[PDB]
Formats: structure tokens, sequence, C-alpha cells
RNA sequence: AGUGGAGCCUGCGGCUUAAUUUGACCCGGCCCGGACACGGACAGGAUUGACAGAUUGAUAGCUCUUUCUCGAUUCCGUGGGUGGUGGUGCAUGGCCGUUGUUGGUGGAGCGAUUUGUCUGGUUAAUUCCGAUAACGAAC
């Protein structure tokens, strides 16, 4: 061994300066809303604190909601929420809850647990108690998201297809579905609405009928679920179809067509009756 | 709006649509006192 | 993209050589296949005879390859056979491909009684021998057609014979050995000497002798 | 494949509670409540003692 | 130096147990469990929400007194040649970045097969020195 090494060296040269320098020498509510934050932390079950019951009754009511911590909230917490908010009215209000904190959930479990939990499948039927919430609140903004994957349609339009909806919201909701822009899981929404058998009011035909045909020049080849969507059009309202229409479909089928449904719609649309 | 359109027989609704794309203190003091209450309540200590 | 390697090849790839003839007639060996592609071309006709799955004993055990036996043959003039072993189906098959447009050899055809037309069958009876396998064409009247077991059937087809009468001798099962045979009956087409081939040969200059100052620029 | 039997086991789920109905209970109104926003429309039920709101439930004796 | 002997602790078998979870378990108890069709009820309220007090092992407005509000967002039976937030098998596609083993060609054999992949020296080693019908490769 030729060198010390650094922590017994940085040792020896400490002591000899030492040794050289010894022969030298000779309100109130924030606490209670945060406590019930904790409380809905770990929330399972029974009765909630009387303070989260009256949050719908308050003006400052989003201030104290982001005091009470909802993303960090449990199932059965949000469930019990969605159940209070449902209850006292206000449909902008439930709007708004429902765009800043029920669908975030929804969307950041689904992606992440592939299925939805029974608490929040529930909270979602007790969101739809209020439907022109829902509507404009939830499945309005999945579907203008652009990234609402197939899962989330499946689940959200069961639970359409579970509840009866007023036909003017289910009209409105199939409307602005029509006009809007094509994603893959659009379609299922659309059929699980056109599944409801509700009478249509006509300009919201003549919507969906201009959107089946503006799929008529398209390059881009479809999936087997607008096949079906179209499918379940023309089976349930063949009876209020122009012929025009008709021919229009029947040209549509001819540029777009599949080796098994396509001769199932042009067999439905040559059998129908109309007005 | 679109082109073709329902030729015949009847409309029962018109249908509203200009709903949807146009669209876009002494008792909480009470509320709170029941609620301390109430937890001082889950355990007492004091009564015999 | 082809880049001939042999001198053979080199003058393929210009226009020195006209025909296949030329190489056959100075015996020269053929070896690309990419000569035969630019002489024959669509003309060629392949037809896999057999695939056989076999096992090779590795010293990890026994593990699967393939043996491809293919008969390549422009009708109306030549054919060849090749046999390929490899790992996959379509390796072997190319590879047999190859391999058998590398053994394409002429075949005479001749007359049975009066030559009127075309020739449509063998010129004189030949026979063929591969591991006790021996088959015999005999010449046919035309019209008569191939009468033969399948894969001769094919291979003579595939020659260029209209007709001929054939018999075969020996275990014939073994497809390799009697399609050999046959391969090696339908090259001695060529090589018997017949009273038609009786002039004195006129030595005509070798495409390596015709042409080297073309082949000095390489 | 190989299908199962289906066993039946028939068990009684009829008997389910039922909260009882009140018929035209419009009779007996004709307390108001003073609130923020329910005032005026709305009748503010009795116990034997002490009077209850049925939408903002406010405290009284 | 021990462990294997001893007391204690822990693991795996085994034994008991209602369960002694497993390469989450046991004993009780409240709640509800699809669409669609058919038949009822509903505006002479369908149904939500609800402060207090009494209950059962539980502060069960998911029951009784109080039935007050909430305005259809409907719930009660009958239904299956019905099922979907099901389970599983098959088939095929999307997102970043690039342009010791055995072949190929030649030699031997009808073929399976062989040579390459080796006398000697050397290396952990088809490594290397080199001999050679083989020569050149990729992992
Ligand atoms: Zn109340």
């Amino acid at each position: 061994e030729e060198y010390v090494g650094p922590r017994l060296s940085r040792r020896i040269l400490q002591q000899a300066r030492q040794q050289q320098e010894e022969l030298e020498a000779e309100p109130r509510v924030l606490e209670v809303y945060r406590g019930v934050r904790e409380v809905l932390s770990k929330y399972r079950s029974g009765k909630l604190p009387k303070a989260f019951k009256i949050i719908p009754a308050l003006s400052n009511w989003e201030q104290i909601l982001y005091v009470t911590e909802p993303e960090a909230w449990t199932a059965a917490a949000m469930y019990q929420a969605t159940r209070i908010f449902a209850s006292n009215l206000k449909e902008r209000m439930a709007q708004r809850f429902y765009n800043l904190v029920l669908l975030p959930r929804v969307r950041d479990d689904v992606a992440e647990y592939k299925r939805l939990n029974f608490h929040l499948y529930m909270a979602l039927k007790k969101a739809l108690f209020k439907p022109g919430a829902w509507f404009k609140g939830i499945l309005i903004p999945l579907c203008e998201s652009g990234t609402c994957t197939l899962r989330e349609a499946i689940i959200v339009g069961s639970i359409i297809t579970k509840c009866s909806i007023p036909v003017l919201h289910s009209s409105a909701a199939m409307l602005k579905i029509a006009e809007m822009e094509y994603s893959g899981a659009n379609s299922i929404f659309l059929r699980l609405l056109l599944d409801k058998k509700y009478a249509l009011p006509y300009r919201v035909l003549d919507a969906l009928v201009f959107h089946f045909l503006g799929f008529r020049t398209e390059k881009r080849e479809l999936p087997v679920l607008w096949h079906q969507c179209l499918l379940t059009l023309v089976q349930r309202y063949k009876a209020d179809l122009a012929t025009d229409q008709k021919e229009a479909l029947l040209e549509l089928l001819r540029l777009q067509p599949h080796p098994q449904l396509s001769p199932e719609i042009r067999r439905e649309l040559q059998s129908a009756v109309p007005r | 709006s679109s082109v073709m359109r329902r030729n015949e027989q009847l409309t029962l609704h018109d249908e509203r649509f200009e709903k949807f794309y146009e669209q876009y203190s002494n008792r909480l003091q009470e509320v709170l006192n029941d609620y301390y209450k109430e937890k001082a309540e889950n355990c007492v200590k004091l009564n015999t | 993209e082809w880049m001939p390697v042999t001198k053979l090849g080199r003058l393929v790839k210009d226009m020195k050589i006209k025909s296949l003839e030329e190489i056959y007639l100075f015996s020269l060996p053929i070896k690309e296949s990419e000569i035969i592609d630019f002489f024959l071309g669509a003309s060629l006709k392949d037809e896999v005879l057999k695939i056989m799955p076999v096992q090779k004993q590795t010293r990890a055990g026994q593990r699967t390859r393939f043996k491809a036996f293919v008969a390549i043959g422009d009708y109306n003039g030549h054919v060849g056979l090749g046999v390929k072993c490899s790992k996959e189906v379509a390796t072997a098959i190319r590879g047999a491909i190859i391999l058998a447009k590398l053994s394409i050899v002429p075949v005479r055809r001749g007359y049975w009684g009066n030559k009127i037309g075309k020739p449509h069958t063998v010129p004189c009876k030949v026979t063929g021998r591969c591991g006790s396998v021996l088959v015999r064409l005999i010449p046919a009247p035309r019209g008569t057609g191939i009468v033969s077991a399948p894969v001769p059937k094919k291979l003579l087809m595939m020659a260029g014979i209209d007709d001929c009468y054939t018999s075969a001798r020996g275990c014939t099962a073994t497809l390799g050995n009697f399609a050999k045979a046959t391969f090696d009956a339908i090259s001695k087409t060529y090589s018997y000497l017949t009273p038609d081939l009786w002039k004195e040969t006129v030595f005509t200059k070798s495409p390596y002798q015709e042409f080297t100052d073309h082949l000095v620029k390489t | 494949a190989k299908k199962r039997k289906k066993k039946s086991y028939t068990t009684p789920k009829k008997n389910k509670h039922k909260r009882k109905k009140v018929k035209l209970a419009v009779l007996k109104y004709y307390r108001e409540c003073p609130s923020d926003e329910c005032g005026a429309g709305v009748f503010m039920a009795s116990h034997f003692d002490r009077h209850y709101c049925g939408k903002c439930c406010l405290t009284y004796c």
C-alpha cells in the first residue's frame, strides 16, 4: 500500500490540525371541511356528516368542494355525492359537477381497471336521475373529446339503455351526435339511442340520413359497428323514410358494402311501407 | 339543416333544440355545531 | 438487378450470345440461373413434383426440414429437374427452382412414321437409369399422347414431347430416382447418334474465342 | 362443449317492502317557510311539538 | 464453527377447526340483480330526497309516528327456444427506430449423408499457428 485512503486521511488531517491548535493554545368552517375531507377519503358506508349534505345549498360551493378534495374521494363517497347533487336541482350546477368530478373519475378508472366499479355504475344511473345535466355534462362532452374508447362507449351506452329517456332529450342528444364528426365509438351511442324505439322528430331523421350519406364517398374502411348502427336505423325507422332517402341509402350500400350485413339492409329497405 | 325532408303526414311535436347547443350564514353555523356535538358524542367519557 | 460473374454470363448479359443452343453447342457449364431467365423467361413453367418433410438428426434431437422435387420446363423445348432441402417450404421451393434451372438440357424430338409437320415424339427409344429405376421411352404415333405414370407424364409434357410410350422397372415408388431416370432418358435423346447426324462437324469459333476482345474490356 | 344442467331451486323474493301511499294529500294544507329560496310556496311539516322543513331542513324549537 | 440432543421461535407436511385463506377464509344480517315484449298503476302524483324518536348484533330516512316535498327522470307481476360493465378459444392488426449454432456456394454419394466443422502444437472455446476439396459468412 502506498496511499492512505479518503476517510482515514481526513480523520488524520483533522487530528493533526486539532493537535497543532491545542499546542498553539498553550376560518372555522375550513377545519370542519378538512375533517370531513379526511372522512370521505376512507368512507365505506353509513351516514355522512351533515356538513357534507348542505354543500349544494351553499353559495361558494366550489371552494368548499376543492377543500373536500374530490379527486381523492372514494367510490361510495362519490356515489353519495352524486345522489346529493342530483337531489337538489340547479341543473347547471349538476352539469358542472359531472363535468368536473364524475366523468374525470370514470375516464380515469376505466383506463386503469378496464371495468367500472359497482358504486360508480349506480352513480351514473343516479346522475341520469337528472338527464339534462347528464347529456350536456358527460355524454356530449365525452363524444366531443374525441378520445373516447370502445369500453367507455359500451359502459355509458348500457347505462343509457337501462333507463327510460325523455323523447325531447333523447332526440336532442341524437341530433348532437348526428351533426358531430365521426368517431368509432360514436355509432355505438347512436345505435343504443335508436334501440329505444321512441317516436322520432323528423329533422333528426334528416340529419341521420345526411350523416350516413356523408359516408358515401369516404375511402376509409368501416367497422362492423357502423353497419350495425345503420341496420338498426333501417330496421326501426323504415316507415318514415322518403323514396329519395331510400334510393340514397341503397346507393350508399352499393358503394360501401358488407358481405353479410348489406344484403339484410337491402332486404329491409326493399320491403318497407311508407307513412 | 339538411335537404331531404319528412314529405308528408303530420308533425306531433316541434321539438326544442335551442336549449342544448345554445347553452355553451346562520344555517352553516348550526350544521357546524351539530357536527361538533356529534364528533364529541362518539365517546363522551363523562356520562354515568 | 443482375451483375454477372462468369464470362458466359457477361456475354449473355450483352447481346453477344443470341440463343441458348450456342451454350449447348460448346457444352459449357451454365453457372448462373439468370442466363436461363434471360433466354427463356416467361416460357418457363415450373411444376412442384413433391414436398416431403424430413427430420434431421441434430445434437439437440430431431428438427424438421423440407425436401422439394421441382420440375421446370419450357414446353416445346427444354426441362430441368431440381431437388432442394431447406428449412422452410418457400425457400426449399425457390432453391429447387434455381437448381432445376441450372440443369436445363435440350430434348431432341423426332417422328414416329412419316416426317410431316413438327416433331412430336422421341426420335428413337431411349433409356434412363437411376438407382434400380429404369425408364424407357418409345416413339408413339401422333395423337396418342403421353402414356406413362404421372411424374414422367409431367416431365415429358414439360419437355415438349407430345406423345410417347413408356416403360418403368424397379422401385418406381421412390420418386427422386424415377424422376432422375426419366430426366436421364430425355438427355440421351441428344446423346444418341442417328444417320441424320452423320455429316462431318464444322467447328465454329467458341464464344470465349469469338468474343475475346469484348472480354478484354472487363 | 359440455353443458350444465341449470338447477331451478325456487326462492320467493316477491315479499319486498314498499312505502305507504298517501292519496290526495292536498286536503290538509288549506306554517310558511321564510327561507332564502323556497319561500311562499312550500309547506312546513308538523310533528307533535315542532315543524320541520322538507327542502332545506332548518332547526327551530 | 457447527446443525442434528435440550427450552423457545419460525417454515413445510400432518392433526384439530366453522375457518385455522392461498402457489383472500368462517358465522350470521340488511340492500338489489339488466334491456325488450306482454299485462297493471301513474298527472285524482309515478318516484327521489328528508329533522326528530323506536327498533334489531349496526346513529337502517335502504322500516314505523311525523308524510313533507320532489312533476315523470316511471315501478309492480307474467316472460323466455331472450340475454351482456360476462367467461374463454381462434383469426388478424397498432406504437418507437433502421435500410457453440447453422447456412451460402463448390467437391463426394442414387440416397439418408458428408466435406466445410482438421494430423500435430495451443486455447475456456469450430480460438490461434498452420495443414487441407474447400472457400467465404451470420448469430
Ligand atoms: Zn328536510
